[PDB]
């Protein structure tokens, strides 16, 4: 998960922010500040509004004589509520697009310290410092009011909606009833020392997993000291309490409930100066990220309704930090793969979506933690039991059929994969599962999956510090030798392996064999690493945020630590995605801030405004996946979320071919000499019926099949058929069948539709004016393989193919038509024997015997009658 | 549902809103004692010790069978309405079919140990028997049950409801074997026992947890490709394998001179390069396995191995022309050895250099060839006066 600042809005007069609240349903952010400043801005949470910077509305409200202290939202009815130091509470309701008051009250008793809505947005718990609580309805009908004895400071809402959690001024937390409000119980706290009453700063219970079989640790209790305790229930006995050194003032769960955000106003004790530091954790207490900004006073922190932006009130301004959540996804073989959560389950659903055919295969994985892919396979790493430190590593193929599985009982933290191994690193130890012989050439005959199955697995577990050599004995024994330099990042190439340590050292191993061949010294610790196609350059995102592309030289491979040579012109800050061109070692794409840059040889292109996660970079094309939109309808992916960009070289070749001569395109291709450019040139000149440029292009890039295709097209006579064949080559089948019809040749059109294998289209072409029966039989086979027995029976009856039709009828348990089939199959003898055997097995021996005598051999008939008595 | 004093028969149905509902359609107010219970379409069946009694939904008895040994297992395996088959296992090792209309069981299997569990195939032409020793035997039913295979320490078994020759059995070491045909078994090492098996799923129960596990059809496809039987490879592939699996299947089918299944394997890939390779191969076939595997590898992208394959058959001319058509004559020169073909190849080099706007190289190639008639014009085009 990455964070980066992406906007800043200054308050008028420089009024310091004291409260902030962002709506989910529409997008109306609200801010407050002293001298009674209250503002409502509208921001578009869509990616289009993030790229275009959409801030449609900005309205300054009024009605508060002093500082706006608390701002809260209701997302079911989009109803705002604000408070005041003087002791007034005002509700605000939208009339025709603008904001107006609806109720103003002043208790004149104490100072309100909190109020919140239930998940349905039906009750608001206006609570004061004396302990007085008033639960009001949507309209204002006071459900119940009380004067609790202790001094309340923080108030939450139960996830289910029937309990209300209160917090004392001392620091204790109680659970009361929603309706009656009596003292139901007290939460078991253990982060609080109990020596002195520590005030609390965060108390939030996100209801996203109320109906979850094993509810996640969405409860959060935070104290002013900074002790965070994530519980899963009212009285949970084993909270995932994760401590942080920094203090805490405000907390906020994201709308998905999967990330907590805790902000702190750090004073001038540190050398960096005063600032605001926001720590972002997951539900397990894992510290995900931290964003530091300059400032002195913190006003609050809110999440965008999509959970993709955080609005932080820094002094007298508001910062919008875009949040890139860590999406577990991959792309391979024209197949995107992505995981998502369903509120009613514990497992995670991993969709394997083929985007070329829109084919969906969903797999249930329990406790998924990593995903990757290479060539013809994918890797899913999971932790089926949270308590048991057992890691399952499943190698699967494109549609999700499991290929191999391993179980490693050590605590991994980083993972990676290449075409012959799966490498997983913990604190110090490194597990390597080589599932394939790397010397064997991966091709279409022997993909990763087939070679992995046919071959044997070699598992090793080595240490970070020990100098593994070729003659070092492989072992499965992890070593907890106390080394201070823990592993921070890791990466794998097709021929090497790269480990980064916490200090900033970079070990470089080989893979086949496993030798620690080099060491390097980096500027700081690496938090993310990646390696180019031929393992010459290595991109590192450091802990600070600066990305550098070091050079890795086999000549300079020495075991002594030394400085690593970077690449000039590449110094990027706040990078959240990177990809390397799998065919060109120099090109690489970077998603940083809100834009994409396509570097070649170190010099970038013009930035492209995008937020789609990078999926693939190959043949000068860049395929990206808008996962922020795809996860809104995870079960319904749309091809419009796949965005294809091109390199400047590809765009220039497109421009040259569009408005230039063939010779200019030839000169461009010969000057730049890329396979994609030659293929594009050949395609464009084939569509224009000029074959010499296509031939030389298919010669320069190595493609013998395309050379033979071009020669075959040349050897023809009618240009219309040649253009139809060229359209057939490049997956333009409608136009090919049109151009085949236009020469009064339906036979070639139906041959094309049969070779492509859309037997529906073959049916359509045949019906227009044997092969119809063949197409019907193929459709019946397709429907049978998908266990659609009724439709398979339909198409088999239309085909009049009784051998498979009988098996269909046996499957449906429909023996009426099964006994019927004898009359129309009497001319078939083998069918009669099979039918008689089927009815013998099911027990109906009378129709079995008449079927057998239809086969002109009744000994089996009398046998079956005997055996059934 | 057998309660403490009644037996309640429910029926499941769907409403207008496509939400499944249950309705209690029968009550039998008879205190029944049995070791096994089986419901059917219209009648229930209870079984205790030796006696199997079949009752109607009101409570009146319909039939009764007395066996030879106490009954250990009883299971309905489906059939026509009112004539549904049963399957009974006895302490004597007898597995028999008890039709609810017949009063006479039919003998299927005679075992040497008490039968703890037994299931019938989807086609009901094969039988799986689990003895008292946790030893499983799968046999082909008939006049004499011919044994197909046997595996020890089996805790549970299931047959594929949708596929005939597909068994899934869980052994005592928490390993779930999945056999298809005569092939070895995919092993997953998952806890609990297998209780169901469809075409693409395995329903494995571990205590109170039901888990659905995907069936790898690629694993059987690999083994079927390895032993060069392709019909079963295609049949397993049709159950759903990845695009690379179809690609590999078609390529291996082509490399074995078996193009009929190759044309069917490349229907599911959507890659026209293999389709034009297929149509070129059939263009040849309408007019040698080591000859055509060279063509397969040439279209794959390994021209050196293709030329080696063309060397294996002893005909070098085809590889020579193949290397000529790639316009890299360095690799074409070593293979070609005929006296005329050196001159032919350098003539082709000269023509290609002429058509590639490389005039000085074309003049040099012509001087190597000795075709001065065109070499004069090519040298004039090149522009070196001294050489002219």
């Amino acid at each position: 998960m990455f964070v980066y600042l992406s906007k800043r809005i200054a308050m008028p007069n420089g009024v310091k922010v004291t409260s902030i609240a962002w709506n989910d349903g529409q997008g109306w952010l609200a801010c407050g500040g002293e001298k009674g400043l209250l503002k409502v801005l509208k921001v578009d949470g869509g990616p289009q509004g993030q790229r275009s910077g959409g801030l449609s509305s900005s309205q300054t409200l009024e009605g508060h004589d002093t500082t706006v202290d608390l701002v809260t939202w209701n997302q079911q009815y989009c109803k705002l509520t604000s408070s005041d130091v003087s002791g007034r509470i005002i509700v605000w309701v939208l009339h025709k697009g603008m904001w107006f008051e609806e109720m103003v009250n002043n208790r004149n008793s104490s100072r309100v310290v909190d109020f919140a809505w239930n998940p349905s947005g039906t009750k608001i718990c206006i609570t004061y410092e004396d302990g007085a609580v008033i639960v009001g309805g949507v309209d204002g009908n006071r459900y119940w009011g009380r004067e609790l004895p202790y001094k309340l400071a923080k108030v939450c809402w139960g996830a289910d909606g029937n309990s209300i959690l209160f917090g004392t001024a001392t620091g204790e937390v109680y659970v009361h009833d929603a309706s009656s409000g009596e003292h139901l119980s007290q939460v078991e706290i253990k982060c609080n020392d109990g020596k002195a009453p520590s005030p609390l700063a965060g108390l939030s219970w996100h209801p996203a997993w109320v109906e979850r079989p094993e509810p996640l640790a969405t409860l959060a209790v935070c104290y002013q000291s900074g002790k965070l305790q994530l519980m899963t229930s009212i009285g949970d006995e084993t909270p995932c309490n994760v401590d942080r050194d920094l203090p805490a003032h405000f907390i906020s769960w994201n709308p998905s409930g999967t990330v907590l955000a805790v902000t702190a106003a750090t004073p001038a004790t540190e050398e960096n100066g005063p600032g605001i530091v926001t720590q972002f954790f997951s539900t397990e207490g894992v510290h995900l990220r931290t964003l530091r900004v300059s400032g002195k006073q913190c006003g609050g922190i809110t999440w965008e309704g999509g959970g993709l932006r955080v609005a932080i009130g820094v002094d007298s301004s508001v910062y919008f930090a875009n949040v890139r959540p860590n999406y577990k996804y991959c792309y391979f073989k024209k197949t995107a793969v992505f995981a998502f959560t369903v509120p009613d389950k514990v497992e995670e659903s991993v969709m394997f979506w083929n985007v070329n055919t829109n084919e969906r295969r969903t797999k249930s994985v329990r406790g998924l933690q990593y995903m990757n892919a290479c060539k013809d396979a994918c890797v899913l790493i999971s932790r089926p039991d949270t308590t048991q430190q057992q890691r399952m590593i499943q190698l699967v193929n494109a549609i999700g059929s499991p290929l191999e599985t391993r179980f490693i009982d050590m605590e991994l933290y980083t993972y990676d994969m290449n075409s012959s191994a799966v490498v997983c690193c913990g604190d110090e130890s490194i597990y390597i599962w080589q599932f394939r012989d790397p010397s064997t050439a991966v091709d279409a005959l022997d993909p990763i999956s087939m070679q992995a199955s046919r071959a044997e697995s070699q598992e090793r577990v080595i240490h970070v510090c020990d100098l593994v050599r070729g003659d070092t004995a492989p072992t499965m024994k992890v070593r907890s030798a106390l080394t201070n330099d823990l592993i921070s990042a890791m990466c794998v190439s097709e021929t090497h392996m790269f480990v980064s340590l916490e200090s900033g050292t970079l070990h470089v191993y080989q893979l086949s064999p496993l030798q620690l061949v080099s060491k390097y010294i980096l500027f700081a610790r690496a938090q993310s690493m990646s390696v180019n196609c031929n393992s010459t350059q290595l991109a590192v995102i450091h802990l600070g945020g600066i990305t550098n592309v070091y050079c890795i030289e086999r000549e300079k491979f020495s075991l002594v630590p030394c400085k690593a040579d970077t690449i000039d012109g590449v110094e990027l800050k706040d990078v959240w995605n990177l990809r390397w061109a799998v065919d060109d070692p120099h090109r690489f794409a970077v998603m940083e801030k809100t834009r994409m840059l396509v570097y070649n040889h170190g010099v970038a292109e013009e930035p492209v405004q995008s937020c789609a996660n990078l999926c693939k970079f190959k043949s000068l094309k860049i395929r990206t996946l808008q996962l922020d939109e795809l996860l809104l309808d995870p079960e319904r992916p749309r091809k419009d979320y796949i965005v294809d960009f091109e390199a400047q070289l590809l765009r220039d070749m497109r421009a040259v071919l569009r408005d230039g001569t063939a010779k200019e395109a030839y000169e461009f291709a010969e000057s730049h000499n890329t396979k994609k450019l030659w293929e594009l040139l050949a395609e464009h000149t084939l569509f224009q019926l000029d074959f010499t440029y296509a031939e030389v292009a298919f010669i320069h890039c190595k493609d013998y099949a395309a050379i033979q295709f071009v020669k075959r097209v040349r050897s023809l006579d009618d240009p219309k058929k040649q253009l139809a064949e060229v359209n057939a080559y490049y997956r333009r089948f409608d136009e090919a069948e049109r151009l085949y019809k236009d020469v009064d040749r339906k036979d070639l059109a139906l041959d094309l539709r049969y070779r492509l294998g859309d037997w529906f289209g073959v049916v359509r072409l045949v019906q227009e004016g044997a092969l119809l029966f063949q197409a019907w039989e193929n459709i019946g086979d397709h429907y049978a393989s998908r266990q659609k027995w009724s439709k398979a029976a339909q198409y088999y009856t239309q085909c009049r193919h009784y051998r498979k039709l009988a098996r269909i009828f046996y499957i449906i348990e429909d023996y009426e038509m099964l006994t019927q089939l004898i009359s129309m199959g009497e001319h078939d003898k083998e069918l009669m024997v099979t039918l008689g055997n089927m009815l013998l097995t099911v027990g109906l021996a009378e129709e079995a015997a008449k079927a057998f005598i239809a086969a002109n051999e009744p000994r089996m008939a009398v046998n079956g009658c005997v055996q059934v008595n | 549902v057998q309660l403490q004093e009644r037996v309640i028969v429910f029926e499941f149905f769907y409403d207008d809103d496509r939400t499944m509902r249950y309705q209690d359609i029968a009550q039998i107010r008879r205190r029944l004692e049995c070791s096994l219970l089986c419901v059917t379409t219209g009648a229930i069946i209870v079984s205790n010790d030796k006696r199997i009694t079949m009752y109607d939904f009101q409570g009146n008895k319909r039939r009764e069978w007395s066996m030879e040994s106490p009954v250990q297992l009883m299971k309905v395996v489906g059939g026509m309405e009112g004539r549904e088959i049963l399957l009974v296992g006895l302490n004597g090792g007898q597995v028999m079919k008890v039709f609810v209309d017949n009063p006479f069981p039919t003998l299927l299997h005679k075992g040497t140990a008490p039968v703890k569990s037994a299931e019938l195939s989807s086609s009901r032409s094969r039988l799986a028997v689990i003895d008292s020793t946790n030893t499983l035997q799968v046999l082909e039913l008939g006049e004499k049950n011919e044994l197909l295979f046997s595996e020890d320490n089996v805790t549970a078994v299931a047959f594929n409801i949708d596929v005939d020759d597909n068994i899934a059995f869980t052994t005592g070491d928490n390993t779930l074997h999945i056999k298809t045909g005569s092939l070895p078994a995919y092993q997953q090492a998952v806890r609990g026992i297998v209780v169901g098996f469809k075409a693409n799923h395995v329903f494995n129960l571990h205590y109170s947890n039901m888990m659905v596990l995907d069936v790898p059809h690629a694993h059987a496809l690999y083994k079927y490709v390895e032993m060069r039987d392709f019909d079963r490879a295609y049949e397993v592939a049709c159950l759903g394998v990845a695009d690379a699996d179809w690609k590999m299947l078609g390529l291996h089918a082509m490399s074995q001179l078996r193009l009929d299944i190759a044309r069917k394997a490349f229907t599911h890939i959507q890659d026209t390069k293999l389709v034009e390779l297929l149509k070129s191969l059939e263009l040849r076939r309408r007019q040698k396995d080591s000859v055509l595997y060279g063509s397969i590898l040439a279209f794959q992208g390994k021209y050196n191995d293709a030329a080696r394959q063309f060397m294996k058959t002893g005909c070098e001319l085809k590889a020579v022309e193949m290397y000529c058509d790639l316009k890299m004559w360095d690799n074409a020169k070593k293979i070609c050895t005929d006296e005329k073909v050196l001159k032919d190849l350098i003539r082709q080099q000269a023509r290609w250099a002429e058509e590639s706007q490389n005039f000085v190289e074309a003049a040099s190639l012509y001087e190597s060839c000795g075709d001065y008639a065109k070499a004069i014009g090519m040298m004039g085009q090149a522009g070196q006066v001294e050489k002219l």
